[PDB]
RNA sequence: AAAUCUACGGAUCUACGAAGGAACGCCAAAAGCGAAGGCAGCUCUCUGGGUCUCUACCGACGCUGGUGUGCGAAAGCAUGGGGAGCGAACGGGAUUAGAUACCCUGGUAGUCCAUGCCGUAAACGAUGAGUGUUCGCCCUUGGUCUAUUCUGAUCUGGGGCUCAGCUA
């Protein structure tokens, strides 16, 4: 009942080779991304759903969707003015909750300041 | 009849599987619809995915009316043996 | 309630009669069509 | 008419205020009125024994088992599933493994059989 | 991602040239950074019906199916399958966990 | 019982013919479970007392006219103690009065 | 401690599927052995 | 705190007329329990619990078929200590039965104790 | 559908060949075909007309096959 | 009912081959998805939203919304392609008292693609969005848990029937 594979002595570079980030599609990037840029705004250690947190990952999803998108679909870019009026509640909601997570928002995340 | 279970279509539905596949058509070529089979809508929607992607590789005919009825491993030529008859009789 | 939670600590009380347990199978997809089943009911139930 | 109220309370405030003729069968309402039952909050609860998930299966172990119905007894005969769940509930009820209860009861449900038929072969031998 | 080539070669086509277009395509994943996992062949099948070309309707194939871990952007540039004087027909499908055969 | 004066016609052997009754009754006693006949609804329509057995599926509007519910299922054994104590109680109110 | 309970048996899933996966590299082609399998594999020509 | 009041109230009829025993009302508050006590005491409802009343509250009402309609007030309504007894001969609709339930600094009144007391404030609803 | 007649039987191999065209659900298409063109806005129509009778005829045969088959099993 | 039309320069019909455009039979529907308009052959790429489970995070951050902004069947308009079938306008043959129509025969704009404009429909469930509560029965889409081999329970949308209640 062994299969044949667990006779050859396994290859190492080709199973190095196998796991390159060109060889995975744009979705595993972008999920590779922002559990990237969780881990630099979380305030405690398992914290993943925290209003600068959220900030965070829709200012990833904006400058990933304002470019790739085509111009014809428009059935997209629906979703995309839904992230952006997402993020000005949260940052709204930011400004006067914690004036320190607002100004650390908006200085490493490039923003401007609108009290309108 | 002959009984067919949403987990057996699940496992076995492939266009590579024609075999399998040529359960579900019938002698005009066309598909079997589901109440005959009794399996859910997922495993329906799967064959006739299957089914139809099958039929543009070319394993699978698109419809039999003019030509042979289709099993699986023979030929669909018209050669002359298509219309073999007898004469002894008359 | 008192008297029947007692008496569910007894022999078997809980059986179906023979008017619900003959509808039950009675009862054991879709139908015959109108055309045959109207065929049969020509041809047969006569008597 | 137009009056609220049950038979008994109408027809009482009809005759009170001379509207109506007493009935005959005031007297015997008023001697003996309807029942009343207190609210109920319009559940049901569905009744189970502790004895279910050992009833179960009997009808796998000793597969199919006893019938004392269509054999019109009684509703008070048990029928052996429960009395298999009956001694396996105070068979495990003193501490006993469950599937060793099972075991036991198994056993002596087949030597109870056993004993039916050299019952019936003994019948047979008195016939 | 991870896909299955599907190739359906005509019946005339012989050994060299199955090895050589075959070879083509192993190139391309190689250059492309990718890898080459299992390569097997079905033989000759029967068509359901006469797949027709410039030479004439053909009614069996050779089937052939490679299966790889490449880029996304591979099935962009495998379209000069489209011209190809040994195919019948060619796809390119996501990888399935279901047995074939 | 709400046209109880009605005229009859004498026609053919039929169902045989009867009148309605003379004196308006007092209370109806019901073994109607399938609701062959209209008798729930006329003696609410006349005001007059009915003692019916109850079913689970009975209809509100059925069962709101119903001034005495029993309720069970009428098997031939529950319908003869019924019965029983019914006549049993009325004989045992009779001979008090000498009857 | 619950979050960290489900975090190690989420990365003790992935690593064994990373396992798995190279023991089954043994199979795999090397451009220096392509031409070979080709026909190896045109030998085998397995049923339909 | 009006809304769920309201929500509440309307919960608590709308189950009075299926004809049920018990009532269930999630979330609650300190001026719902007291609003409750009020009612308990001029005998529309018979008994009521408050359960984990500092974390997540949850009330049982138990009901016995006497209330007719319950009403909060989904705005500001200011009242006087001598406006209490004109203004129920225009709130309550039969006039006479019922009672307008205010808040007051001497705490959570009904209509009639509150004249007694000579003391306004805001209304919250009423019950008849 | 090709059927071969034996023995000279032209009836027996016409009988075939209908109940083959019948079960294969060929006829079905093959009545089904349009002599003019009929909108979408008529497509629904005409389906609609379809359920409500399909479903007039679902009641008339539960009914006749509910009185039938408390009759013929022994009642 | 006919005629116009088309055909001895060989039509219709029959077998094989070539070109080109549009739409995707069976599955298949009181199914599914979308805010609405709408969306049907198949394979890949990129992307929006939704459902279920969690002894996971955060802590009222919510609902509606004038002025504004965006999307929006079909027909129509501007520039460049394409044009099989259908077909406003128009030519002809019939019908009629007349027939600028219904019927027949040809057939341009259009229907199709790329980039823009307009911003309307019986845009209809003739029913604005949202929150809480209210007796049940029978089907169904997608899940999850339990099963005791055939079933129960709980969410999620879609349908049929109904106690109350409401309704001229
Ligand atoms: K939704
Ligand atoms: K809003
Ligand atoms: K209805
Ligand atoms: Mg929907
Ligand atoms: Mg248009
Ligand atoms: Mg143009
Ligand atoms: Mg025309
Ligand atoms: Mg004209
Ligand atoms: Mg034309
Ligand atoms: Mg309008
Ligand atoms: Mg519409
Ligand atoms: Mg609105
Ligand atoms: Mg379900
Ligand atoms: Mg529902
Ligand atoms: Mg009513």
């Amino acid at each position: 009942g062994t299969p044949k594979y667990l006779l050859e002595p396994p290859k190492d570079e080709l199973v190095q080779t196998y796991f390159h980030p060109d060889n995975m599609s744009s979705a595993e990037k972008m999920k590779i991304e922002l559990a990237k840029v969780r881990e630099e705004f979380k305030m405690s250690e398992s914290d993943c759903g925290s209003a600068r947190v959220q900030v965070a990952q829709l200012t990833t999803k904006i400058k990933h969707l304002s470019s790739v998108l085509h111009k014809k679909d428009k059935h997209s870019k629906k979703g995309l003015i839904a992230m952006v009026h997402r993020r000005k509640k949260l940052l709204k909601y930011m400004r006067r909750t914690d004036w320190d997570s607002y100004c650390l928002s908006l200085s490493k995340l490039g923003l401007r300041d609108n009290p309108d | 009849k002959a009984e067919i279970t949403t987990e057996e279509v699940l496992k076995k539905a492939d266009f590579r599987n024609v075999r399998f596949l040529a359960q579900f058509i019938t002698e005009a070529g066309i598909l079997v619809k589901r109440k005959q089979t009794g399996i859910s809508a997922k495993a329906q929607r799967k064959i006739a995915r299957e089914i139809k992607t099958a039929r543009a590789f070319g394993l699978m005919p698109f419809t039999t009316m003019g030509t042979k009825a289709f099993t699986f491993g023979k030929t669909m030529e018209n050669r002359d043996q298509d219309f073999e008859y007898e004469v002894i009789d008359d | 309630m008192h008297y029947m939670g007692l008496f569910s600590k007894a022999g078997n009380i809980f059986r179906q009669p023979r008017a619900m347990q003959a509808s039950n199978a009675m009862l054991q997809s879709k139908i015959f069509v109108g055309g045959l089943s109207p065929s049969t009911d020509v041809e047969l139930l006569k008597e | 008419s137009w009056m609220k109220g049950d038979l008994l309370s109408k027809t009482r405030r009809l005759v009170g205020g001379l509207a109506t003729r007493e009935p005959v069968w005031l007297k015997a309402m008023e001697a003996s009125p309807p029942p009343v039952f207190p609210r109920s909050n319009g559940n049901l609860k569905k009744i189970v024994l502790p004895e279910d998930p050992y009833v179960r299966r009997f009808a796998r172990k000793h597969p199919e088992a006893k019938l004392v119905e269509p054999n019109k007894v009684s509703a008070f005969i048990p029928d052996p599933a429960r009395v298999y769940g009956c001694r396996v509930l105070e068979l495990t009820k003193n501490g006993i493994s469950e599937d060793d209860a099972m075991s036991v009861a198994n056993m002596e449900y087949l030597a109870e059989r056993k004993e039916k038929k050299k019952a019936y072969k003994r019948l047979k031998e008195l016939a | 991602p991870l896909y299955d080539c599907m190739l359906l070669f005509k019946p005339i086509i012989r050994k060299e040239g199955l090895i050589d277009l075959v070879a083509r395509i192993g190139k391309h994943v190689y250059s492309k950074n990718g890898v080459l996992t299992e390569v097997k062949s079905f033989g000759k099948v029967e068509l359901g019906y006469g797949i027709k070309k410039l030479d004439g309707r053909h009614y069996q194939g050779q089937l052939m199916q490679i299966t790889m871990m490449a880029t996304p952007n591979i099935n962009k540039e495998l379209h000069y399958l489209n011209k190809d004087d040994k195919l019948l027909r060619w796809l390119l499908v996501k990888h399935r966990d279901i047995k074939i055969g | 019982l709400t046209n109880s004066y009605s005229p009859k016609k004498f026609r053919s052997r039929h169902k045989k013919l009867c009148f309605g009754p003379t004196t308006m009754p007092d209370c109806v006693v019901v073994f109607d479970a399938e609701r062959k006949s209209s008798v729930v609804l006329e003696a609410a329509k006349l005001q007059i007392p009915v003692v019916a057995i109850v079913d689970p599926n009975v209809p509100l509007e059925f069962f709101e006219k119903i001034t005495y519910p029993v309720p069970a299922r009428d098997s031939v054994k529950f319908v003869y103690l019924f019965c029983n104590v019914i006549t049993k109680c009325f004989v045992a109110e009779q001979m008090k009065m000498g009857i | 401690e619950f979050w960290r309970m489900t975090g190690l048996k989420r990365e003790e899933k992935k690593k064994a599927r990373k396992k798995l996966l190279h023991e089954q590299s043994s199979l795999w082609i090397e451009p220096k052995e392509l031409e070979k399998k080709i026909t190896e594999a045109l030998v085998d020509s397995t049923t339909l | 705190g009006r809304r769920i009041l309201n929500d509440a109230l309307r919960t608590i009829v709308n189950a009075e007329r299926r004809g049920k025993a018990s009532v269930e009302l999630k979330p609650i508050s300190t001026v719902m329990s007291s609003f409750l006590r009020i009612m308990k005491e001029k005998g529309y409802i018979k008994n009521f619990q408050v359960h984990d009343p500092h974390r997540v509250g949850r009330i049982t009402v138990d009901l016995q078929g006497r209330v007719n309609d319950c009403k909060a007030l989904t705005y500001r309504q200011d009242v006087k200590a001598k406006e209490i007894e004109e203004y129920t001969e225009r709130t309550l609709p039969t006039r006479q039965w019922g009672y307008v339930v205010v808040t007051t600094p001497d705490g959570i009144l009904d209509h009639e104790e509150a004249i007694k007391r000579n003391v306004g404030g805001q209304v919250l609803g009423f019950f008849y | 559908i090709r059927v071969k007649v034996f023995s000279g039987d032209l009836d027996k191999a016409l009988t075939i060949l209908q109940r083959k065209m019948q079960s294969s659900g060929m006829e079905r298409l093959i009545k089904a075909q349009q002599t003019h063109h009929i909108k979408n806005s008529e497509k629904k129509v005409l389906a609609r007309k379809n359920l409500e009778r399909k479903i007039k005829s679902i009641d008339f045969a539960r009914k006749l096959q509910s009185i039938l088959i408390k009759k013929v099993r022994g009642l």
